[PDB]
RNA sequence: AUGAUUAGAGGGACCUAUUCUCAAACUUUAAAUGUGCAAACAAACCGUGCCUUAGCCAACUGCAAGGCCGGAAAGAAAAGAAUUAGAGGCACCAAGUGGGCCUUCUUCGGUAAGCGGAGCAGGCGAUGCGGAAUGAACCGC
RNA sequence: GGCUGGGGCGGCAUAUCUGUUACACGACAACGCAGGUGUCCUAAGGCGAGCUCAGUGGGAACAGAAAUCUCACGUAGAACACAAGCGUAAAAGCUUGCUUGAUUAACGAUUUCCAGUACGAAUCGAGACUGCGAAAGCAAGGCCAGCGAUCCUUUGCGAAGAA
RNA sequence: GAGUACGACCACACUUGAGUGAAAACACCAUAUCCCGUCCGAUUUGUGAAGUUAAGCACUCACAGGCUCAGUUAGUACUGAGGUCAGUGAUGACUCGGGAACCCUGAGUGCCGUACUCC
C-alpha cells in the first residue's frame, strides 16, 4: 500500500471469486433484518455504493439502526490499549445473518425439548458413551509394518 | 480459429436458468421484489400479466425465498364460462381478466363487497388511493409497454375491480401525449371491443373465420362483453365446468461392445 | 543523521501491559441518536405512555399496601 | 418430412456505397425511393481511412431493406439484369446471393439529368418460416442445425425458379 | 485465463492436439500459522397472556418497538466436551522517555558489510550470577 | 525552507492516488519497484426504453488487408474523460428520448487518516420542492485521487403587509 | 406421467452432433382496419386460429468437451514449535503437530416451491 486511500489495499479482498460473478441474488433481497440480530459484514463487490471499509470485511456484530436501504452494525475494533465499539453504516447487500449464535440456541432448544420429554418420561434416548474406554479388539486382518527395499526406489523418481 | 476451445467452456460462467430461457428480466424483478428494510416481512404483492398468444394469464404473486406463491390466478381461457366465446387474447378480454382477478382476490382475502370500483367502466383515470384499498404492483415482464398494449388493459381491469395498482393514464389507448389528457371515449371503445366490432364489418375464410362461422354480428359485441363484465362481478369463482435412462453399466457395456465390434474387423 | 525511523517493535507489548480492555456491553450504551427517525419517534411516543402507566402503578401500590395494613 | 420447411425469400437488402456525402449521396437516396419505394436509411462511417478518402461519420452509403411482394418482383427485376446466370462463387455458406448491377437504369427507372447512373448492390436472404425463434425478445434461442438453409439448398432454390448457374 | 517461452509432430505461414521452462506487480485450486463472533443471571428460550403506538401491512390481534404478567431454568447433561497465583469496572493528578541496538524465523536495496530498511516475538539498554579461556546481546538462570 | 547513506548540485520519497514490496484479517520501512494527482464534463450529470460490444468467419457493383450491406459465431478478449485495481452483458457499455437530485437538506449518526481532533473524500439517513419511469424503484454529481484554518476583504438570506 | 405462469439454488442445469415427443398446452404461424413503432408489421404493436412438429421447448443418446462429488497424486510439497542438530556453505534431515494443488482414475449429468391445467 503506497497511497493509503479509502480502498487502498484490495485487488483480492474485493474481487469476486472465479465464476461466481454476478449482481446480488434475490434471496439476499428477501432476507429481512431485525435490530439486535447478529450479522456478518462481507462486502459484495457488484454493488458500488454502501460498501464497508476494508477493515470491517469479515467481521460480525449486532445490527442496531435499520434504514430503508441501509443497516448499521456494532463491531469491535481493537485500538491501542482498548476496544472501541464501532458503528458502521452499510447497504445490507454486504450483510448476511450470521450463524454464529446458532449451535448455542440449538443447545437451548434441545435442552427444553429434552426437559419436557422427561416431565412425563416417555423415557429418553440413551446416553452415548466414550470411545476412549477400554475394550478387546478382534482383528479381522493383520499386516506387518516394515521398510521395504522397494520403498526406496519409489522415493527417487523420475 | 476455434473459439469454443476446450479452455473456453472451462472458464465459462452460466447465466441464470430464467435468463438462459429468456423468461425473466432479473434487473427488473430484483427491483420489484425489493422493499424498505424497515418494512420487515410486510407482504408485498404484484400482479403479473403474461400474454401467451391464444391465452392470457394474470396472477397475483407474493414473492419469497423458497419460491413465489400465487394468491389467485385468472386466465383468458376461463372467460367462455362468462359468455366471451371468441377473441380471448384481445384487449377486451385482457380487460375482463384482471376484472376477474381483481374480483376473485377481493373475495379471496375477504374484502369482498367493501371495495368495488367503477361498474360503468366509463373508463377514466383516477388517483389510486377511509380504509386504503388492496395494493398490488403490475409486473409487465418483457413486454414493451407501448401505449395501447394489452398488458395495461389488464391494469385497468384490476383497477376497475377495486385493487389499487399505482399507475398514470399514460399508456392506456386513447392518450394524446401531445396534450397530457387521456380521451376516455377512445379508451372505452377499445375496452368493449369496438375496435374489433368495427373491423368485422369491414371484412364481410381465414381472418375471423370462427367469428363468421359462429355468426357473431359486429353489432352484438359491445353488448356481449358488457353482460360478461356484470357476470364476472356476480360469480367470480365460476370456471370451465369439470423413456428410461441407461444405467452406468449399460453406458459402459454398450461402449466396450461397440469397440470390440470394430476391433474384430481389423 | 537519519531521523526518519519507523518501528512497531515494542508496541503490542505495551498495548497488552494494561491489557486490551474488552468491549463495552450491549446494554451499557445504546443512546440511539443515529437513527432511523420515524421508528425513533414512535419509540418515544410509547416510552412516554410507559411512564404514566408505571408511575400509576406506583400509586396503586401505595393504596394496596395501606389497604392491606 | 418437409411440411413447413420449404425455402422462401425473407429479405432483399439493397446497398449503395458512395465514398462521399453530399449531392451524389442525396441523389442516390432518391434513386432508391424511386425504386424500392421506401425512404432509405443512410449509413455513416465507422472509421477514418485516408486512402479511400473517408473520415469517420461521413455518411458513406445509402442502403434499404425490402421484404414481401416488393422483394420478389424486385429480385426478378434485378435478376434479369444478369440473365438468371451467376457464379456459384457467389453463394454464402448461409445460403444467400449477390448481384453486381452496375446500372440502375437497367432496372427500369427513367433517367433524370440530375442523379446520373449509380451502382447497386442486391443481396438476398433465404430462410425457412421458423426462424423467428432467433429474434423475438422473450424466450429467444437458437434455430437448430437441421433447420438452417444450406449453401446447396439455396442453389437448388435458385435452380428451381429461374434456373442456371456457372462454377 | 493474462504475460513470458523451447522443440518436434499432425493437418513457409497458419490450424489442431501435445512438449521443454517461468512470474513480486499472473491465476483455476489452495495450506500451516492467524483473525471476527458465539458458548445461560440487565441475556437467551417458551406463551392461543396483556397493555401502548401519529411504525409496517390489507390487515388486526400478523409483523416493529417499550414494557407488564406468567412458564422453565442438566445455571448448562452425554459425547475426550476446558483451564486459571480470574476481584471485574471507573477516575483524578503527574514524572521520565519520544537518538536505540542485538537475535531465531519472515524480509527489501546492495557483490558484500560488524552496511542500510521493515514484520511477529525475545533480549541488552536498566542486570548481575553460573557457563562457552576472553565478549552487552549467545547458553543456563 | 526541509528531507538527504556528510553537506552541496539533482530529486520530491513535503499534501497526495492504484498495483507491488507486505509475510492469506488489519497494520508495516527505505532517495524500494511500476505508474498517477492540482484538472476535465449542461453532458461525460439524472432517469426510462431499445440494443450488444473487441474480434472472427461465409457472401455482396467498383471495393483491394482495409468503405458499406447481410448472416453466423462471439464470457467481455471492448467500453466506462484520465494512472491502476476492482466491478458490470435484456448493463454500470452503446443509441435514443425527456430532463436539472450538480439545488435546498431542521447543527442527525458513522466510516477513512486518527489523538479516535480538524481537513479532504465517502456511507447510512429525516424534511422540502422535484426529475425520468406504466410501475416497483433510481438520483443530492461523474463510486473510490482531483484539495484549504484564525484574522482580513467580499457577496447572499433577514420582500411588502399585519399585530 | 406431463405442460404452462411465477420462481429459489444458479452448468449434475451449459456446449456440440444425432434420436424420439400421447393428450393438453407452448410455439411456429396467417394477417396489418384500429392503438402503436420502424427503411422494412423483421423486432415490435393490434386484430385471429387457416396450417406444422420442421424449428424452439421437453426427453433420450455419445468409451463426446465442460461441469459436480469422491478417489489417487500423498502424509510427497509446504508449515507452527525444538536443538551447544548435520554441513565450509548451499541447504537438509530429525523430533511434538497440522497438511495441500493440477494432471490421472472411477462415478454422476439438475434439483426444490406456489398456482392453474392435460391423462
Amino acid at each position: 500500500v503506497h497511497s493509503y486511500g479509502y480502498k487502498s489495499g484490495t485487488r483480492h479482498l474485493f474481487a469476486k471469486k472465479f465464476r461466481k460473478h454476478g449482481a446480488p441474488s434475490v434471496s439476499t433481497i428477501l432476507t429481512n433484518i431485525k435490530v439486535g440480530d447478529y450479522v456478518d459484514v462481507v462486502a459484495d463487490s457488484a454493488v458500488r455504493e454502501g460498501m464497508p471499509h476494508k477493515y470491517y470485511h469479515g467481521r460480525t456484530g449486532i445490527v442496531w439502526n435499520v434504514t430503508p436501504r441501509g443497516v448499521g452494525v456494532i463491531i469491535n475494533k481493537p485500538v491501542r490499549t482498548r476496544t472501541l465499539r464501532k458503528r458502521i453504516c452499510v447497504r445490507f447487500e454486504h450483510v448476511r445473518k450470521s450463524r454464529c449464535q446458532e449451535a448455542f440456541k440449538a443447545k437451548e432448544h434441545q435442552f427444553q425439548a429434552y426437559l419436557a420429554a422427561k416431565k412425563a418420561g416417555k423415557a429418553l434416548p440413551p446416553l452415548k458413551k466414550s470411545s476412549r474406554m477400554g475394550g478387546i479388539v478382534r482383528p479381522k486382518n493383520v499386516e506387518v509394518l516394515a521398510r521395504r527395499v522397494a520403498d526406496y526406489e519409489a522415493m527417487v523418481p523420475y | 480459429k476455434v473459439v469454443k476451445n476446450k479452455a473456453y467452456f472451462k472458464r465459462f460462467q452460466v447465466k441464470y436458468r430464467r435468463r438462459r430461457e429468456g423468461k425473466t428480466d432479473y434487473h427488473a424483478r430484483r427491483q420489484m421484489v425489493l422493499q424498505d428494510k424497515t418494512k420487515f416481512g410486510s407482504p408485498k404483492y404484484r400482479l403479473v400479466v403474461r400474454i401467451t398468444n391464444k391465452d392470457i394469464i394474470a396472477q397475483i404473486v407474493q414473492a419469497k425465498i423458497v419460491g413465489d406463491e400465487v394468491v389467485m390466478a385468472a386466465y383468458a381461457h376461463e372467460l367462455p364460462a362468462f359468455g366471451i366465446e371468441h377473441g380471448l387474447t384481445n384487449y377486451a378480454a385482457a380487460y375482463a381478466t384482471g376484472l376477474l382477478l381483481a374480483r376473485r382476490t377481493l373475495a379471496k382475502l375477504g374484502i369482498a363487497d367493501k371495495f368495488q370500483g367503477a361498474k360503468e367502466a366509463d373508463g377514466s383515470y383516477s388517483a389510486v388511493r377511509e380504509r386504503f384499498p388492496f395494493k398490488a404492483i403490475l409486473d409487465v415482464g418483457l413486454a414493451r409497454t407501448t401505449t395501447g398494449a394489452r398488458v395495461f388493459g389488464v391494469l385497468k381491469g384490476a383497477v376497475d375491480g377495486g385493487m389499487a395498482v399505482p399507475h398514470r393514464p399514460n399508456r392506456f389507448p386513447g392518450y394524446n401525449k401531445e396534450k397530457s389528457s387521456l380521451d376516455a371515449k377512445v379508451h372505452r371503445d377499445r375496452i368493449f371491443g369496438k375496435h374489433v366490432a368495427e373491423y368485422l364489418k369491414q371484412v364481410k375464410c381465414v381472418q375471423f373465420s370462427r367469428y363468421m362461422a359462429a355468426k357473431v354480428l359486429p353489432e352484438s359485441i359491445e353488448g356481449m362483453y358488457k353482460k360478461a363484465h356484470a357476470a364476472i362481478r356476480a360469480d367470480p369463482s365460476k370456471s370451465l365446468p369439470k423413456t428410461k435412462k441407461l444405467s452406468g453399466a449399460e453406458k459402459r457395456a454398450a461402449a466396450k461392445a461397440k469397440v470390440a465390434a470394430i476391433r474384430e474387423r481389423l | 543523521a537519519k531521523s526518519k525511523n519507523h518501528t512497531n517493535h515494542n508496541q503490542s507489548s505495551k498495548n497488552h501491559r494494561n491489557g486490551i480492555k474488552g468491549p463495552v456491553p450491549l446494554h451499557l450504551h445504546n443512546s440511539k441518536r443515529g437513527s432511523w427517525l420515524p421508528a425513533l419517534v414512535n419509540a418515544r411516543r410509547v416510552r412516554k405512555h410507559n411512564q404514566k402507566a408505571a408511575l400509576k402503578k406506583r400509586r396503586e401500590r401505595i393504596a394496596a399496601f395501606a389497604a392491606k395494613n | 418430412a418437409n411440411p413447413m420447411r420449404e425455402i422462401v425469400v425473407k429479405k432483399l437488402c439493397i446497398n449503395i456505397c458512395v465514398g462521399e456525402s453530399g449531392d451524389r449521396l442525396t441523389r442516390a437516396s432518391k434513386v432508391l425511393e424511386q425504386l424500392c419505394e421506401q425512404t432509405p436509411v443512410l449509413s455513416r462511417a465507422r472509421l477514418t481511412v485516408r486512402t479511400f478518402g473517408i473520415r469517420r461519420n461521413e455518411k458513406i452509403a445509402v442502403h434499404c431493406t425490402v421484404r414481401g411482394k416488393k422483394a420478389e418482383e424486385l429480385l426478378e427485376k434485378g435478376l434479369k439484369v444478369k440473365e438468371f446466370e451467376l457464379k456459384s462463387y457467389n453463394f454464402s455458406d448461409t445460403g444467400s446471393f449477390g448481384f453486381g448491377i452496375d446500372e440502375h437504369i437497367d432496372l427500369g427507372i427513367k433517367y433524370d439529368p440530375s442523379t446520373g447512373i449509380y451502382g447497386m448492390d442486391f443481396y438476398v436472404v433465404l430462410g425457412r418460416r421458423g426462424e423467428r425463434v432467433a429474434h423475438r425478445k422473450r424466450k429467444c434461442s437458437r434455430v437448430g442445425h437441421s433447420h438452417h438453409v444450406t449453401k446447396e439448398e439455396a442453389m437448388k432454390w435458385f435452380e428451381k425458379v429461374h434456373d442456371g448457374i456457372i462454377f
